[PDB]
RNA sequence: GAAUCAUCGAAUCUUUGAACGCACAUUGCGCCCGCCGGUAUUCCGGCGGGCAUGCCUGUUCGAGCGUCAUUU
RNA sequence: UUGACCUCGGAUCAGGUAGGAGGACCCGCUGAACUUAAGCAUAUCAAUAAGCGGAGGAAAAGAAACCAACAGGGAUUGCCCUAGUAACGGCGAGUGAAGCGGCAACAGCUCAAAUUUGAAAGCUGGCUUCGGCCCGCGUUGUAAUUUGGAGAGGAUGCUUU
């Protein structure tokens, strides 16, 4: 397929270790702000969806409100202690409540919580 | 003489008859220049000068454009 | 020949404007009597344009600083006592405008803040 | 002969093609206004129920703090504001509503007249709006309204009231349904007989 | 060798009329005189009329151009504009 | 280029900026985790001694 | 409530009184210049459901376009034509959005809501600082109104593959050779 | 407190140039305000601050039988 | 005769702003031909080069009128494969994506449509001892509340500054 200038457009990719060095100093920075804090936030199990992907689970972008409703965490304080909040996800069946209320009932039971001032 | 000199380019490459400037169009407020000829833009770009101003801008920076006296100073 | 900045300081505007007046006067005789035996003189015409360029530098230095003291209350100063920066950092919107936010919104964080916790291993 | 300045022309354009053209029953309403007794009728008990300026405001919350340092009933004024005013009608809350004939963009207010009718209150039409905004304490108001007066003049604000339907209501009533139109001159109408 | 005017260079400079002063302040003609009775302001005589302005008439008054220009620096010119 | 070639033919000093980065790569103050926090030593390790978790993904 | 009301009557344009407004008011309009400015809007229900407010550094601006091609079609809109005539017009202020007013057989009739960035109105209110910002310098020129992100074709879906990120970018993407290290 | 030293936060910054009173190929031609010198309230020369266009907010001035009120 | 309100103008009035440079990267407009098919015109080259307009340290896009048919997923963006697949074509030369999946990084919000109506509560100026005075904008709507996987109003009792 080389019928168009490839001369003009290629990239290489030289700069893989030191993109690399750079997504970790972004990590290690992120964390000398959040210094108590974790890196990252509590993403949900949700279920792959074709037909293909069935069987496997992954990580979502955040919890149902009726999932923080069921495991006793508030709405409006999920987003402030690191919980992912997604209001267009719906539930549909018990199966994907029941497991993702059981991780946040595991997230409540191994978080240490500070107060205010 | 078809030819006389430039007010702004400073080249005698204004045309007599016609009052416009073959290498910078005078008359028009942009300088000419065009991307078919890289060799006329190294002649005219930034840096072929004397910097009057834009030399000075980088120290400024280097130290956050800092206004004041250093304390103690007569 | 040569007049230091250390005792230019303390002198008041009127007996600075004297030091101006014979120093040019000076400079001018001396510029005369130069052109025929330019040795030590061209030496102290050097001296002389450096003392020159001292008092006038003082003299323009206590001039607008009376002039900030006028203008210290103010709204609107002259355009040549602004400070420079660049053009879009002087466009550029002031500390107070571009922090301030809504009351809805700071209603929300007052409760609501970004709390400080841990999660154990 | 002299040349008259382009503006002074076009507003007066705007004068003859406002007076020839035909006008739609929404528009052409508004060139029907009440008269002058009972503006300055309904201009009387207005004025009476007019909003406290910025001057006399200040001074009265000057009133209640000074005396706090050292028990009112409910304020009634003439209600203005558009949203304001429609909104009220549209609750049933407004009594009388008087309507300027002058907004610039006229769609403001011309479905004011059949919402006043339709929901019973009873309407008037006034010249100007500069007129109902020295009411307000404003440059202009596009319309007023009157809510609930003091038992001090209840029977006036009623016979205003009865006076506005019997005088104005039931005089423009087979006028609000015709088109406008039909004042053509003398030049206009030997110009219709050269082009026919 | 400069070509200079006559009516331009002169007596033209240092005397102006009552007229021209009036238009040169953007003043009314009874603001005007009181502003005179305050500050002291006077027509005088100048050494030739004519020098002065070409046409002109002795029942015309003229006045100098420094106190003319005290009325233009007037704060009670600028408070006139405040009182109206 | 001919920016550059300017320079080296003048006597004006070239301003070496310091290596300033936004973000600051170690915590700082006076809590427990500034005290604790081993310089020398990445994210991982430094959590691991502390007794935390700093990813919460898989 | 009056502008609920306006909604439904400038849904209805073709009808008896609105369709009489818009002649008399195009006869003005035509006689007018070009680039004329309005005090106030000639549809205020639609001014404020696109930004505009009743503050000092908001100005309205009515612009006459020629309708008609360039066969070949001109892809520029003749709204996105009108919006850079007027920031071409009023150098200092931004171009927030804009709206039909009127139309003929010869010109179209917009009118053009600008935001001034040097009031100070405008810097202190928090729904309008973002404009004050040096990335929102003629947005009508780079196609960031309503009209331009409409040509743009930035919408999401299958139905606009080639364009929801801008064509030239995808172009790039799709048209690069990308060579890694342990190939 | 030397230096063809470094730093650099205060100044100075001729003619042009987007180039901005008019012209420009002349160190020329005008207006408003102020100062200085040489016979000097009148003459001459020099100096200082100003005088571009489009647009926005305010200020002020003006026009329009556009248009309202005005016998209590 | 006086005084509005509306519209249109003037001012060497006060306060500001735009032009030009740069253009490696970014957003738009406009737009070729050589070449290939052992000739050549559809096509290709190429939605490229040249030309015009416009920004920033990034730009742009972006919180679904989305993808999906599943036990569903869930703003945008970039890498890996998908895949030279689907799809289109002097079906020759050729052209040529995307959903899913694994990662990188993740963050959500502001209005308009409501009557504050028991009180325009909002804002620009310029005058100040600066502590607070007027002028104007504005009811043809400036604050507060609210933005549809919502919300408001009453009641209700805890929890927050
Ligand atoms: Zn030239």
């Amino acid at each position: 397929h080389f019928r168009k200038h490839w001369q003009r457009r290629v990239r290489c990719h030289f700069d893989q270790p030191g993109k690399k060095v750079t997504r970790r100093l972004a990590r290690r920075a992120k964390a000398a702000a959040l210094a108590p804090r974790p890196v990252d936030k509590l993403r949900p199990i949700v279920r792959c969806p074709t037909v293909k992907y069935n069987r496997r689970t992954r990580l979502g972008r955040g919890f149902t409100l009726e999932e923080l409703k069921a495991a006793g965490i508030p709405r409006l304080l999920a987003p402030t202690i690191g919980i992912a909040v997604d209001h267009r996800r719906k539930n549909l069946s018990e199966e994907s409540l029941a497991a993702n209320v059981q991780r946040l009932k595991d997230y409540k039971a191994r978080l240490i919580l500070f107060p205010r001032k | 003489k078809t030819h006389g000199l430039c007010r702004r380019c400073g080249r005698r490459s204004l045309h007599n008859q016609k009052k416009v400037c073959a290498s910078c169009g005078y008359p028009a407020a942009k300088t000419r220049k065009y991307n078919w000829s890289e060799k006329a833009k190294r002649r005219k770009v930034t840096g072929t000068g004397r910097m009057r101003y834009l030399s000075t801008v980088p120290r400024r920076f280097k130290n956050g454009f800092r206004t004041g006296v250093p304390k103690g100073a007569r | 020949g040569k007049v230091k900045a250390g005792q230019l300081w303390s002198k008041n505007k009127e007996e600075l404007t004297k030091i101006l007046g014979e120093l040019k006067t000076e400079l001018s005789q001396l510029r005369i009597q130069k052109i025929s035996s330019s040795g030590a003189k061209l030496n102290k015409i050097h001296d002389l344009r450096k003392s020159i360029a001292r008092v006038l530098t003082v003299i323009n230095a206590k001039q607008r600083a009376q002039l900030r003291l006028f203008y210290k209350n103010k709204k609107y100063l002259p355009l040549d006592l602004r400070p420079k920066l660049t053009r879009a950092l002087r466009r550029r919107l002031s500390k107070e405008d571009a922090s301030r936010v809504l009351e809805k919104t700071k209603k929300r964080l007052t409760h609501f803040p970004q709390r400080k916790y841990a999660v154990k291993a | 002969m002299v040349k008259w300045p382009e503006y002074i022309r076009l507003q007066r354009q705007k004068k003859i093609l406002r007076m020839r053209l035909k006008v739609p029953p929404a528009i052409a309403q508004f060139q029907y206004t009440l008269d002058k007794n009972l503006a300055a009728q309904a201009f009387k008990l207005l004025n009476k129920y007019r909003p406290e300026t910025k001057q006399e405001k200040k001074e009265r919350l000057l009133r209640e703090a000074t005396a706090i340092k050292e028990v009112s009933k409910k304020p009634y004024t003439v209600k203005y504001g558009l949203n304001h005013v429609v909104g009220l009608i549209e609750n049933k809350k407004a009594s009388l509503v008087l309507i300027a004939n002058d907004v610039d963009p006229i769609e403001l207010v011309v479905f004011l007249p059949a919402l006043c009718r339709k929901m019973g209150i009873p309407y008037a039409i006034i010249k100007g709006k500069a007129r109902l905004g020295t009411l307000v304490h404003k440059k202009t108001a596009a319309v007023v309204a009157i809510t609930e007066v003091r038992s001090e003049d209840k029977n006036e604000l009623a016979k205003l009231i009865s006076a506005v339907k019997e005088g104005y209501l039931e005089k423009v009533e087979d006028t609000r349904k015709r088109w406008g139109g039909g004042i053509m001159g003398f030049k206009a109408q030997k110009r219709e007989e050269k082009r026919k | 060798g400069k070509a200079k005017k006559k009516g331009k260079s002169g007596a033209a400079r240092n005397y102006m009329t009552r007229t021209q002063a009036v238009k040169k302040l953007q003043l009314s003609l009874p603001d005007f005189r009181k502003l005179c009775i305050w500050k002291g302001i006077y027509p005088r005589e100048p050494r030739d009329r004519r020098k002065v302005n070409k046409s002109a008439t002795a029942s015309t008054t003229f006045y100098y151009t420094k106190d003319i220009q005290y009325l233009l620096h007037e704060p009670l010119l600028q408070k006139f504009r405040e009182q109206k | 280029r001919e920016l550059q070639k300017r320079k080296r033919r003048s006597s004006r000093p070239t301003i070496r900026m310091p290596n300033r980065r936004k973000k600051a790569l170690n915590p700082a103050g006076n809590n427990i985790i500034a005290k604790s926090w081993n310089k020398k030593e990445t994210l991982s390790q430094n959590y691991t001694r502390f007794g935390l978790v700093a990813k919460l993904g898989k | 409530g009056a502008l609920k009301y306006l909604e439904e009557l400038s849904k209805k344009k073709q009808s008896d009184v609105v369709r009489f407004l818009l002649r008399v008011r195009c006869w003005e309009y035509r006689q007018l210049n070009v680039i004329h400015r309005a005090s106030r809007p000639s549809r205020p229900d639609k001014a404020r459901r696109l930004g505009y407010k009743a503050k000092q550094g908001y100005v309205i601006y009515r612009v006459r376009v020629r309708r008609g091609g360039r066969q070949l079609k001109y892809q520029r809109s003749l709204r996105a034509t009108a919006e850079e005539r007027v920031g071409r017009r009023c150098s200092n202020l931004r171009v927030l959005n804009s709206y039909w007013v009127n139309q003929d057989s010869t010109y179209k009739y917009y009118e053009v809501i600008l935001v001034d960035p040097n009031h100070k109105a405008i810097r202190r209110d928090p729904r309008i600082n973002w404009i004050c910002n040096p990335v929102h310098k003629h947005r009508e020129c780079r196609g960031l109104t309503s009209t331009g992100k409409k040509s743009r074709g930035l919408n999401k879906g299958h139905r606009f593959n080639k364009t929801r990120a801008g064509r030239r970018k995808t172009w790039k993407r799709h048209n690069t050779l990308s060579l890694w290290r342990y190939r």
